[PDB]
């Protein structure tokens, strides 16, 4: 999803579906690679809960 | 592909006596040398299970799916190969596809536009003296997908299906009786194999059977359908904690 | 993503929708390349007065200002809590002590006890033992199955 | 109390607490203003990311 080869163009934006698995973000929010991560109704902490 | 092989006019329904079946481990709990009672959705003892054939014959109806189903087949040549469970069966909603293909078992949930007469077809021993699959004639489209599993690739066969609380629980036993004909009374239980959290409604189901677009042979097989019901069963566990005998209290 | 997605002449592979007949709706996707009508005039053919092609390409360059640089977006979207739950958060585990009194949990079987290596055998699908009183008396480790 | 308190440009003179380590105890008052650390980082001084 993030470290994918190349990204899609916004006139044509990709939708990738996800299922049947576990969402550990420990290598995601705790990484300084993103200049902006905002959640709009949950704490990024609480996501692993 | 998608084709109507509508030749067999509907006939009158057949029946038999499901003496001591549809006992399955109700929950994943170890218990031993102990007689645990439980109300759950069970096939009523000695009930008139509805009986079906392929032969000349290729019976495959859109049965009800109400309060869970026991399904089984007595089999050669692995004829019964999946089931279409759903609630419109024409992509106006999702529906569940279960299939056993010659490469793998696959289970999928999408807004499937099914065939009027959905099936799978294989050339019969022809020309190369190998059999091979070719006609996948079950659905025309799949647009909005939710679940998609495929197995790592590659008689009496018993199954139970419950869509309770949006979990589709499958219980099964493959017991290779060499007894040649009667539905053989005597006792055993189904283990759960898999659970799918699909959340979809189901109201009807249909079985899938293995068959130039028309005129063919249906390989001979027999299969049986009985709906489960809320009852109370007293379950004898043995030392090992297998369900070794039962009483239907009613 | 200026160190990825910019190209020294401009990365015109990346594109937006500069024109439309009305402002679009939440999560809509539009692939149209049919020419836009900016006035009251019916625009016909590949060009004309008040004819515009509704797409445009970004001039993403490694020399752009902090703003005209390119920036990746992943929206982790999900609709919620109107079905069974097929994706959840991580459930961290700790080492398995024995012969001590503990507040145990196994798969959500929270409880309290002393844990000891059973000689009971279970059939593979079973996760926990009960007893004659229909109280719980045993559990399988979901990691290192015993 | 709008006709007593509410200015045209708005009373900012009344405040509430949005961040706190823990939910406070009954009849407890908090005069804290020390910077809350949402990130895993420490965050000494008046401000930070
Ligand atoms: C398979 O046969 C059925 C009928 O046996 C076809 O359904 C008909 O479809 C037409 C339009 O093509 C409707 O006007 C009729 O009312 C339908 N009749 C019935 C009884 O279904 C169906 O189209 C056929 N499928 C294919 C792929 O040919
Ligand atoms: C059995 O069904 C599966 C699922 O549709 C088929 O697997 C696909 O086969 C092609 C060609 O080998 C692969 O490119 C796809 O990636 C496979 N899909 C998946 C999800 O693995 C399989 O080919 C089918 N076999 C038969 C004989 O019908
Ligand atoms: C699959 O789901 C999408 C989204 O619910 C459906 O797209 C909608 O289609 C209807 C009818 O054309 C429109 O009124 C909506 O505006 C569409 N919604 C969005 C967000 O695209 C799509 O039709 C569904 N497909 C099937 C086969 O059920
Ligand atoms: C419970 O299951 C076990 C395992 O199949 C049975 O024990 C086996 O019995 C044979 C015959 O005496 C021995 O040769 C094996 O070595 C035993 N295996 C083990 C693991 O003990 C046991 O008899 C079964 N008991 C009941 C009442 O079903
Ligand atoms: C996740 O679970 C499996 C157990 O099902 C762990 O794999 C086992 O590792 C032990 C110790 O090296 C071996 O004795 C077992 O034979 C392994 N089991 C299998 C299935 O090969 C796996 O390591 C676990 N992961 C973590 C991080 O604990
Ligand atoms: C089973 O069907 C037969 C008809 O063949 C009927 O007479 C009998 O009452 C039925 N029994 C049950 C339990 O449904
Ligand atoms: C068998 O015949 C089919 C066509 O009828 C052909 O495509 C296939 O390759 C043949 N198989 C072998 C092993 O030659
Ligand atoms: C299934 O039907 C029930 C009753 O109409 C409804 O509450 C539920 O939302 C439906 N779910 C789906 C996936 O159609």
């Amino acid at each position: 999803v993030f470290n994918a080869t190349r990204f899609a163009s916004v006139y044509a934006w990709n939708r990738k579906r996800i299922s049947n698995c576990v969402a550990d973000y420990s290598v995601l929010y705790n990484s300084a690679s993103f200049s902006t991560f905002k959640c709009y109704g949950v704490s990024p902490t609480k996501l692993n809960d | 592909q998608c084709v109507n092989l509508t030749t067999r006019t509907q006939l009158p329904p057949a029946y038999t006596n499901s003496f001591t079946r549809g006992v399955y481990y109700p929950d994943k709990v170890f218990r031993s040398s102990v007689l645990h009672s439980t109300q759950d959705l069970f096939l009523p003892f000695f009930s008139n299970v509805t009986w079906f054939h392929a032969i000349k014959r290729f019976d495959n109806p859109v049965l009800p799916f109400n309060d869970g189903v026991y399904f089984a087949s007595t089999e050669k040549s692995n004829i019964i190969r999946g089931w279409i469970f759903g609630t419109t069966l024409d992509s106006k909603t999702q529906s569940l596809l279960i299939v056993n293909n010659a490469t793998n078992v696959v289970i999928k949930v999408c807004e499937f536009q099914f065939c009027n007469d959905p099936f799978l077809g294989v050339y019969y021993h022809k020309n190369n003296k190998s059999w091979m699959k070719s006609e996948f004639r079950v659905y025309s489209s799949a647009n909005n997908c939710t679940f998609e599993y495929v197995s790592q690739p590659f008689n009496l066969r018993e199954f139970v299906f419950k869509n309770i609380d949006g979990y589709f629980k499958i219980y099964s036993k493959h017991t290779p009786i060499n007894l040649v004909r009667d539905l053989p009374h005597g006792f055993s239980a189904l283990e759960p194999l898999v659970d799918l959290p699909i959340g979809i409604n189901i109201t009807r189901f249909q079985t899938l059977l293995a068959l130039s677009s028309s005129g063919w042979t249906a390989g001979a097989a027999a299969y049986y359908v009985g709906y489960l019901q809320p009852r109370t069963f007293l379950l004898k566990y043995n030392e090992n904690g297998t369900i070794t005998d039962a009483v239907d209290c009613a | 993503s200026n160190n990825l997605d910019s190209k020294v002449g401009g990365n015109y592979n990346y594109r937006y929708r500069l024109f439309r007949k009305s402002n679009l709706k939440p999560f809509e996707r539009d692939i149209s390349t049919e020419i836009y009508q900016a006035g009251s005039t019916p625009c016909n053919g590949v060009q004309g007065f008040n004819c515009y092609f509704p797409l445009q390409s970004y001039g993403f360059q490694p020399t752009n200002g902090v703003g005209y640089q390119p920036y990746r977006v992943v929206v982790l979207s999900f609709e919620l809590l109107h079905a069974p739950a097929t994706v959840c958060g991580p459930k961290k585990s700790t080492n398995l002590v024995k012969n001590k009194c503990v507040n145990f949990n196994f798969n959500g079987l929270t409880g309290t006890g002393v844990l000891t290596e059973s000689n009971k055998k279970f059939l593979p699908f079973q996760q926990f033992g009960r007893d004659i009183a229909d109280t719980t008396d045993a559990v399988r480790d979901p990691q290192t199955l015993e």
